[PDB]
RNA sequence: AGGAUUGCGACUUUUGUCAAGGAUGCUGGCGUAAUGGUUAAAUGCCGCCCGUCUUGAAACACGGACCAAGGAGUCUAACGUCUAUGCGAGUGUUUGGGUGUAAAACCCGUACGCGUAAUGAAAGUGAACGUAGGUGAGGGCCCGCAAGGGUGCAUCAUCG
RNA sequence: GUUGCUUAAUUGAACGUGGACAUUUGAAUGAAGAGCUUUUAGUGGGCCAUUUUUGGUAAGCAGAACUGGCGAUGCGGGAU
RNA sequence: CGCUCAAGCGUGUUACCUAUACUCCACCGUCAGGGUUAAUAUGAUGCCCUGACGAGUAGGCAGGCGUGGAGGUCAGUGAC
């Protein structure tokens, strides 16, 4: 038989968790149940961002929040993060706000909540919002990582080198520079 | 639960409707086909009084089969089998004739058999070996209310106006055989009429072009 | 179990409700036709046997 | 009405050269060889296992009965398979002295069990 | 010897390093007898810190 | 006694991974253009931006 | 040793032509080019400042900078198994218009008129460039044109 | 665990994962960096540069002591003054009662611009500064106290 | 094969009937070594001796008389990508001290390592014109009966 | 509209602001989902066939070109 | 083996034999696309539906079977 394409592939997608947590997985059972039944385009979204590993969901900031309520006609909406939410000491005038997320840091709990927030959890959420209505789901930064950097490393690439230590006398002289031969 | 057994009784009546208009659609179609045929043959008589020759029209629908197998095939016209839908030995398809698609058969000619259909071998195929294309899996055509739900945007509400489609090849003949999945026929009841299968049709194989003896091929594998 | 159109008939009538209208009248006979004309040739003949 | 059971190939796997030389045993082993015949599979050559061989979903871990085994050791052991005579039948263990044979075979003989073995020694 | 994408070690270990090696098993146990001899010391010396 | 060169199983290694057009992109990579060309065109830019800013009010 | 020089074997490929010697038609300097441009390319065995390499002999490229006496053409090339993009930059001399975008233009503007012409009295257009269709029916008349019967020859030397 | 691993799983196999034509012997390259000019050339040429060779000029008797100067953002700045002295800091100062903050206490040699403090009257201490730093501090109000 | 019903239909004056989304009906013999299971021999056809290096082994290529037990990618110091867990601009109790049912379990904190700033050989200097900037793409949400408009995180390209 | 480029210039050239034209997304056929990133194994002695072909009297000899096989592969036929 | 108006050589026309290939049905596994605890006992890792595919050395990943010791648990089995 003429197989044009490969034979018994895989999705090539994470289907349910990794982790063994038992209150994720009443989590992913709820919204799960949700993405079948509703017909709402919020709820498949937020199914996939519950089976991410560690790396794919990065830390998101308190005045990255901040920033996207400043938006022309976003006031009011519950900004819906999937992941963690740190505490972030370079701004002051942190406005009256709903937040839902997995996890919530000790010095963000206390600045949202001196304003007069709700630091509410994604089934309780769920209550409130079965479709998702007035929402605005955030991503943190991915491609920030020190490990980041020295991926495609290599002539002209613009890239950092593995190295553990540090300055001159490690990776300097023949290769980088025309006095020494060549500048790669 | 309540009305719902009330509906049993309404939606009945909506498909009373329906198999009215399918009737005088395939009356029609069956005075398309007898004056398509006496049209033919009395203006060969016509023109046969009058000191001159009727020439027919040249074939606009033509059937492929697969007659060798896998490996041994080089890249270029393996690819052509590809495009084609012949992946596998003994297959079937139809093809739109045109100048374009009667170069790719050139290239091809040694591997596959092929000529000139009659609504009476298409009629056969679509029944006994029919099966259709819906969201990837193969699907019978049991029923001709799975025909109307995927191609009722372009007329073809029935098992009999796809085939009218395919017959008089019609504007949405590239949709219409496109839906249909490749007709995996049996080896001949009869055989080949031949000792040896690769030699070309003329010189005495099975290969190449040959017009009207491609019905007779398929019935027996059909 | 995908039955088969050409056999069993209550499958047939299934599909084509002029299947009916198609054995009752025998369409596949016809009488037909038709004199008015066996109508000839001219020069046929010569350059067919020759 | 229960399915009839097919067991497909009920001849068993023996390993090759088992019967040739003495040490190597009768338990199935796979060829991992180059110059070999039962890897590359040859006519007139023993047959090696593969997932085709494998039995009916329908009746998987079921004798002649009709019923899956369960190992029993005690009498308290019994009390899984009061409700369920028809699908489960009883087996009980080597290790258990001749006395208490007579215990559970008493009480099993109540609720309308059927064991294995038991017959009982005598 | 070398080659994929990764750190220049350095690794000084072409000695007879395992003839001179040392584990701190007494960690747990060297503990008590510090504890034991600074307060053998306090009963010795009795009135004075 | 040793073979010097071939290219058998060459081209059928490459079709199998894929052999594969180089993308594009609109707004290409300015690199190589003529430098006082370059000098202008930045002026021009930065022009247009005071433009379009005195146009929203 | 095996010889890679630059301009090898290249005996007929920058060989000039049959009575076509000498100087060079002014019409080539004359002609205009902006960023943008479909080119093809051809060597000119007289000019040897800004001559190509063997290699893009007959490729097609489009301009992306111009300057005094030459034009920055980016040529995309096969190696290994994954394309490559590249920088020339020829003089004037070698480079001519390509004639296979100028067929598409004239195309549109058609497409165009047929549109906007049939919307206001015909109601349908056919604007899809359909292939070459087979043959229909028709009749041959045979009233002073009698079929010759024709046979085979016998073999003869010559 | 030793039964997860793959060793385990490459019982009854006879190469163990190493082929039957490279063998698996004990150095066929070298010894650790071996042939880095002749053999290892190509894998220093791409991943490293700058490996041979020397730049720059030497230091006897170098001390990590005199290059101290941990470095400290405007953006941080506030950090340094208490948790409960903050509300009412921010909230009218307005000269003549002003938060002292003192850097070196912390443990921060250069006070140095890069964020957009608020404007309110501050007094620093700091041994260095930047041009910067000081033009954002007395558009505020404050001063820099050098030490 | 399947194992309540649901669907498409046909024949029906009608109720109903049916070859219509996979076999039901009626009858006989035996109720056990008879049917099946393993095991040994006979008969038909087929089947060269394994392991190994090799473009290539049944080989006139190497090791193997036979059996039992033993017998071969382990542990560590620095590390890379991916994954789970805890806290998160911080993080790390366990060098050491306090306690104790005593190598455990529990508690304590100065330092110090890495991270929060880079670039230069060095002397050194040291990151907001603008809503932390425009352009093209962008999931999701918002307005609308729709057509379409508004707002656009991650990321990718691109000029500042 | 934009400028320090270019013009005898109120020209040109780049990047734009607003505007008109979506059945007829402007050849055929197919699409098995498309694009992309990290990481690491084995391998780096090859050989035979149909045409093209160099050395050689010629070779189950040596050496290249294009597809297909064996190596990694049983099964029916060529007795083997 | 034996064959001579062949059981030989060239050519034609029919029947017939037959592969793990082709068509159809049963069962196994792998992969994909769906539907469902709306109290509704027993494994949501469940319970069903539909469609395709299956050779393989060097190599990689997955799911299981067994051996010697350690913590828990069946108030497990045993001079009957």
């Amino acid at each position: 038989i003429d197989h044009t394409s490969k034979q018994h592939k895989r999705s090539s997608h994470r289907t349910a968790p990794k982790s063994d947590n038992v209150y994720l997985k009443l989590l992913v059972k709820l919204y799960a149940f949700l993405a079948r039944r509703t017909d709402a385009p919020f709820n498949k979204v937020i199914l996939k961002s519950l089976f991410l590993s560690k790396i794919n969901r990065p830390p998101v900031s308190v005045s990255r929040i901040s920033r996207a309520l400043k938006q022309e006609g976003a006031a009011q909406k519950t900004i819906v993060v999937v992941g963690t939410v740190t505490d972030d000491n370079r701004i002051f005038e942190f406005p009256k706000t709903t937040v839902a997320a997995l996890r919530f840091t000790a010095g963000a709990k206390a600045k949202i909540l001196k304003a007069g927030g709700e630091a509410i959890t994604l089934d309780q959420l769920a209550v409130r919002a079965p479709k998702g209505q007035n929402t605005l789901i955030v991503r943190g930064p991915r491609a920030s990582r020190e490990a980041a950097r020295h991926f495609g490393f290599g002539p002209h690439k613009g890239k950092a080198p593995r190295i553990q230590s540090t300055g001159r006398k490690f990776e300097r002289a023949r290769g980088r520079r025309r006095s020494r031969a060549f500048k790669v | 639960q309540k009305t719902a057994e009330q509906v049993a009784a309404e939606r009945v009546a909506r498909k009373a409707e329906k198999r009215a208009a399918i009737l005088e659609r395939n009356a029609a179609y069956q005075k398309e086909y007898e004056t398509a045929e006496r049209a033919v043959i009395d203006a060969k008589r016509e023109a046969k009084a009058n000191s001159s020759y009727y020439v027919s029209a040249e074939a606009k629908l033509v059937f492929v089969v697969r007659i060798k197998g896998i490996n041994k095939i080089p890249p270029k016209p393996r690819k052509v089998l590809q495009l084609l839908r012949l992946n596998q030995i003994n297959s079937g398809t139809f093809v739109k004739v045109t100048k374009a698609t009667s170069e790719l058969l050139k290239l091809i000619e040694p591997y596959v058999a092929y000529g000139y259909p009659s609504y009476s071998t298409v009629r056969q195929l679509v029944y006994k070996r029919g099966y259709g294309k819906i969201n990837k899996q193969r699907i019978p055509l049991s029923d001709n209310s799975i025909v109307e739900a995927n191609l009722g945007n372009y007329g073809i509400l029935s098992v009999d106006d796809l085939i009218h489609e395919i017959v008089t090849v019609g504007p949405h003949f590239k949709q219409a055989n496109n839906f249909l999945w490749p007709f995996k026929l049996s080896n001949p009841s009869g055989g080949w009429g031949v000792p040896r299968k690769f030699k070309h049709f003329i010189q005495g194989g099975s290969f190449g072009n040959r017009e009207e003896f491609i019905n007779k091929l398929v019935k027996s594998m059909n | 179990q995908k039955k088969n159109p050409l056999k069993n008939k209550q499958v047939l009538l299934r599909l084509n409700p002029y299947a009916k209208v198609f054995a009752a009248e025998k369409l596949g006979s016809k009488k037909v036709d038709q004199a008015n004309k066996i109508k000839p040739s001219a020069t046929a003949l010569e350059t067919l046997k020759h | 009405l229960h399915p009839k059971i097919v067991k497909k190939h009920t001849k068993k796997f023996k390993r090759h050269h088992s019967d040739r030389y003495h040490r190597v045993s009768e338990n199935w082993r796979k060829q991992k060889g180059i110059d070999s015949v039962v890897r590359r599979r040859f006519r007139g050559n023993i047959s090696e296992p593969t997932i085709g061989y494998g039995s009916n979903k329908k009746t998987k871990f079921m004798g002649p009965d009709g019923r899956k085994v369960v190992l029993v050791s005690n009498v308290k052991g019994l009390t899984p398979l009061l409700m369920h005579t028809k699908t489960f039948a009883a087996e009980i263990a080597h290790n258990v002295s001749s006395k208490n044979r007579i215990a559970i075979l008493a009480e099993a003989k109540k609720n309308g069990i059927k064991v294995t073995n038991a017959k009982a020694r005598l | 010897a070398i080659s994929k994408n990764l750190p220049i070690l350095k690794n000084h270990f072409r000695k007879h390093w395992q003839e001179r090696v040392k584990v701190h098993f007494d960690q747990a146990g060297k503990k008590v007898s510090r504890r034991h001899a600074r307060a053998s010391k306090a009963a010795k010396i009795a009135p004075r810190p | 006694k040793s073979k010097n060169h071939t290219a058998h199983n060459q081209t059928k290694k490459a079709h199998r991974n894929g052999i594969k057009k180089p993308k594009t992109y609109k707004y290409p990579s300015l690199k190589g253009v003529d430098a006082k060309f370059r000098r202008n065109h930045r002026f021009a830019l930065h022009g247009t931006a005071k433009a379009l800013a005195a146009k929203r009010a | 040793g095996k010889s890679h020089g630059y301009r090898s074997r290249t005996r007929y490929m920058f060989q000039r032509d049959f009575r076509k010697h000498g100087a060079i038609a002014l019409s080539t300097y004359m002609k205009v080019y902006k960023v943008g441009d479909i080119v093809d390319i051809k060597a000119n065995g007289s000019i040897h400042k800004g001559m190509p390499h063997k290699f893009y002999q007959g490729k097609t490229g489009v301009v992306y900078n111009v300057t005094k006496s030459s034009v920055g053409i980016i040529i995309n090339k096969m190696v290994g198994n994954r394309y490559l993009e590249k920088r020339l930059n020829l003089r004037v001399e070698h480079i001519k218009h390509s004639k296979c975008r100028q067929e598409f233009l004239e195309r549109v503007k058609s497409n165009a008129a047929k549109k906007a012409e049939a919307k206001a009295q015909g109601v349908a257009v056919q604007l899809k460039r359909q292939p070459a269709q087979p043959k229909e029916s028709r009749v041959v008349s045979t009233e002073g044109n009698v079929p010759q019967t024709l046979a085979p020859v016998p073999y003869e030397t010559f | 665990p030793t039964r997860l691993t793959k060793t385990r799983k490459h019982r009854g196999h006879v190469s163990a994962g190493k082929g039957r034509v490279g063998k698996h012997r004990k150095h066929p390259g070298g010894r650790g960096m071996a042939g880095g000019l002749h053999h290892h050339r190509t894998n220093l040429d791409k991943y490293h540069p700058g490996y041979f060779g020397k730049v720059g000029m030497r230091y006897f008797h170098k001390q990590q002591a005199h290059f101290w100067k941990p470095v400290l953002n405007l953006d941080k700045l506030w950090t340094l003054v208490p948790e409960e002295k903050r509300e009412e800091y921010l909230k009218s100062a307005s000269k003549s009662a002003a938060p002292v903050i003192d850097t070196l206490a912390a443990g921060y040699g250069k006070v140095l611009g890069k964020g957009r403090i608020p404007d309110v009257p501050v007094i620093v201490k700091a041994r260095f500064v930047s041009k910067l730093a000081e033009e954002k501090i007395k558009a505020a109000g404050g001063v820099v106290e050098l030490i």
